[PDB]
RNA sequence: GUAGAGAUUCUGACGUGCAAAUCGAUCUUCAAAUUUGGGUAUAGGGGCGAAAGACUAAUCGAACCAUCUAGUAGCUGGUUCC
RNA sequence: CAGAUCUUGGUGGAAGUAGCAAAUAUUCAAAUGAGAACUUUGAAGACUGAAGUGGGGAAAGGUUCCAUGUGAACAGCAGUU
């Protein structure tokens, strides 16, 4: 299946970049039926699509 | 359609052909020359070995710049290659001839490749760009392939 | 103008790969019927190189009666096995082999020479010949008498015992060795009694003898004229390269001459280096192979950790001075000198004072494991 | 009999001794596949993504000299006459271990 | 000295190229006689020119387009069966 | 018509040859599919490093935007894109 449209919609709904969008690889069939922003929000509520956290950038060495 | 030759019995032979096949004419000719006169089972084994790089197709006529290998020793030559695209096209046509023989009810143990021939199909033209704003041909060389298999 | 000698020698042409690997004798020493029957060639394997220190006995020299250091090459020479005899008649078209007589039994090592896949073969190489040998024993005598009656050159067929050599190759090297001595009849008789028998290195060669080393040089592959012929590098500004010859020919003749340096093969060539002096013929059944009268330490001729890429020499060996053609573990041919030696250097007896047995796998500083033990004391893994 | 699991130690250093820096990790993957093919006589080799992470742990130029692999020959979901090798990584203190069998 | 604007050398790469002028290193200038967008004016024996006969749509010691024009050529090539 | 560096068109040897090498770099598993090195997902390793390979505009282009399908031609390799 192709999920390029779903990834674009998920990034817009989550207000993050496409690099932070995570989809469950075990729910490809269910994710592919979204086709809509309301369905994308339903996927986010169900936890199938989440926003990955920011990459680690600590200032411990800088402060020391 | 008319085939180039009938070097067999019409009641005990099978035919197959492919027109405007997007494969190199020179490579197809070398494969056709190599597989000519061999049994259908041994032709399938040889084509599989070429695909798996166990045996090589010798290049006799169109051999300019072709590299050398040890797998051409069995053919008495030094220049041989492994054209996978040509082998796949010949493999499909041989399978079609096998199906035609099965439909005609021929004995599928004595099937000898009697007549295999490759001809040059009309060329498809593309464009390549050279230095100083020059445009040059980028033609392809598709081939017509016909195969006749009979009984010994 | 600005004359200079030409680059390279035209005598070593063509600079192609040698058609052989063993290294053949192009000319055996002139036969003499007064000296007793003896061999004129031998085969060995290059085990490696080392260096020695010895007193220089040379009156008038600056370093007379003073120690000098010299590099030597070690060649493992286990005894060879004679399995055949070949007779050559002198025809107006050269030497022609008349017949070849083989021994009744041939070992697996020599039998492997006649096969490319000995294991897959049916091992039928001299079965009928052995049957003829055992049937009634008249054909062998008839052929031997034919070699005695006719023929002027007698050569025995002898093969190396590569089995007792650490080389992974199991196929043995077979070679014709000319037999010099008195009369063809004695040559054939000597071959007959030496059938299925071993000939040692010290029976063929002796200490302080000048011999020749024949072998194929180390392969170098294709190489440009700069390193193949030692030509001058072109200036840095040279467009399209600078490791070539600027002028490969002139107009009229409108052809490239054979004397112009060209890129091509630069190694794996047949050569024979002359005047190699035997410094030591050591045996494989004594623990003092590398021990001298000035160094009474019981050590054998093997560097610490073994010879690099060769192994351990447990057989007889030779200590030819200088370098020899070919890489390590290659089979080399030793030939009796064709010339007569009367110079001080050639006739000077050699008495070694010290033979280096330190590791050649690095900057070795210990000659023996005992010396390493004493210097280093106890280590962590040594004590426990 | 056919379904056997064994733990191996692969000396990656001697296989990557002359590889270009931009190809050492991909060549290590290929050497692992060839290693499994030679040992288990199976054309099909499947590499655990965790093992791929372990190979690529120190970048593309620095692959560990020795790796502890677990070669398990299994039957596929296809016709039961085809066998494949599944390769995994084993976490051990010192990888200088001999080949062992896993029950 | 960065951005920007240029192009000294390697007479480097390329030189049927990525490119009918480019690529790399190096180099010149970098707060003014600076660089530049858009609008507008100057048109071919004319314009414009810190001046090289330079630029004026890859065309410049007189642009391009069509016609006179199938211009003329003591010059070159060709000029068809027995 | 045998020529005119003739005109138009077609087709050769060179030739399966030169070549498809700037811009650091890809790997594992799964899904789809007849077919996966190029599609999608997950994981890992990297790059642009805010005078960006980010987000927008002016000129210019004109539907290239989006969804659903196709893989005949193009994407100088491939193609399910």
């Amino acid at each position: 299946a192709n999920l390029r449209t779903q990834k674009r919609l998920a990034a817009s709904v989550l207000k993050c970049g496409k690099r932070k969008v995570w989809m469950d690889p075990n729910e490809i069939s269910e994710i592919s039926n979204a086709n809509s922003r309301q369905n994308i929000r339903k996927l986010v509520k169900d936890g199938l699509v989440i926003r990955k956290p920011n990459l680690m950038h600590s200032r411990f060495r800088i402060r020391k | 359609v008319r085939y180039s030759a009938s070097p067999a019995l019409e009641t005990k032979c099978a035919k197959a052909r492919g027109a405007y096949l997007r494969t190199h004419f020179k490579n197809s000719r070398e494969v056709a020359f190599t597989i000519n006169g061999m049994s259908l089972k041994k032709a399938f084994i040889f084509l599989d070995n070429v695909k798996e790089h166990k045996q090589a197709v010798p290049f006799r006529r169109f051999n300019g710049g072709v590299g050398r290998t040890a797998q051409g020793k069995e053919f008495g030559v030094t220049q041989a290659r492994w054209p996978v695209k040509s082998v796949k096209f010949f493999y499909d046509l041989l399978k079609n001839a096998e199906a035609n023989a099965e439909a005609k009810g021929l004995d599928m143990d004595k099937l000898i490749i009697k007549h295999v021939q490759v001809n040059a199909a009309p060329k498809q033209r593309r464009r390549t760009y050279r230095a100083h704003g020059r445009v040059t041909a980028y033609l392809s060389s598709p081939s017509h392939i016909e195969i006749i298999v009979a009984e010994e | 103008k600005f004359e200079q000698p030409r680059h390279g020698s035209l005598g070593f042409l063509p600079r192609k790969r040698a058609s052989r690997q063993r290294g053949k004798v192009k000319a055996f020493p002139k036969d003499d019927a007064s000296k007793p029957v003896h061999l004129t060639a031998f085969l060995g394997y290059k085990a490696g190189m080392t260096h020695i220190v010895r007193d220089l006995d040379r009156p008038g020299s600056k370093m007379h009666k003073r120690e000098i250091l010299e590099a030597v090459t070690v060649i493992e020479t286990p005894p060879m096995v004679v399995v055949g005899v070949v007779g050559y008649v002198e025809t107006p078209r050269g030497l022609r082999s008349l017949t070849t007589v083989w021994a009744e039994h041939l070992s697996e090592e020599v039998k492997r020479r006649f096969y490319k896949n000995w294991f897959k073969s049916k091992k039928k190489a001299f079965t009928k010949y052995a049957k003829k040998y055992a049937e009634s024993t008249q054909s062998i005598n008839r052929e031997l008498e034919r070699i005695k009656k006719y023929c002027s050159v007698v050569r025995v067929l002898a093969h190396t015992q590569i089995r007792k050599t650490p080389l992974a190759q199991k196929k043995a090297h077979l070679m014709e060795i000319q037999v010099n001595g008195g009369s063809v009849a004695d040559k054939v008789e000597w071959a007959r009694e030496h059938f299925e028998k071993t000939v040692d290195i010290k029976s063929t060669f002796e200490q302080n003898e000048m011999i020749d080393v024949i072998g194929v040089t180390r392969g170098k592959g294709n190489e440009g004229t700069t390193a193949r012929w030692g030509t001058k590098r072109l200036p840095r500004k040279t467009h399209r390269g600078l490791r070539k010859v600027a002028c490969i020919g002139a107009w009229h003749p409108a052809n490239v001459q054979w004397t112009v340096a060209r890129a091509g093969n630069a190694g794996y060539m047949h050569r024979t280096q002359l005047n190699s002096k035997i410094y030591r013929i050591g045996a494989g059944d004594d623990a003092k192979n590398a021990s001298t009268d000035f160094d009474a330490t019981e050590k054998r001729i093997t560097p610490m950790g073994g010879f690099v890429r060769y192994g351990v020499v447990e057989n007889d060996f030779v200590m030819l001075n200088g370098a020899t053609p070919g890489p390590v573990k290659r089979v080399l041919t030793l030939r009796k000198s064709l010339l007569t030696h009367t110079s001080r250097k050639a006739l000077e007896p050699v008495s070694l004072k010290w033979i280096d047995t330190a590791s050649k796998f690095g900057h070795g500083r210990f000659q023996t494991p005992a010396e390493a033990k004493q210097f280093l004391g106890t280590l962590k893994k040594d004590v426990a | 009999n056919q379904v056997v699991t064994r733990d191996y130690t692969i000396h990656m250093h001697k296989r990557l001794y002359g590889v270009s820096f931009k190809k050492r990790a991909p060549r290590a993957i290929k050497e692992i596949v060839a290693f499994a093919q030679k040992h288990m006589q199976t054309k099909e080799v499947r590499v655990d993504p965790s093992l791929n992470k372990e190979v690529w742990k120190r970048g593309i130029r620095n692959v560990p000299h020795r790796l502890r692999l677990r070669l398990s020959r299994k039957r596929s979901d296809e016709d039961d006459k085809a066998l494949y090798t599944y390769v995994q990584a084993v976490d051990v203190a010192n990888p200088k271990m001999e080949t062992t069998v896993v029950e």
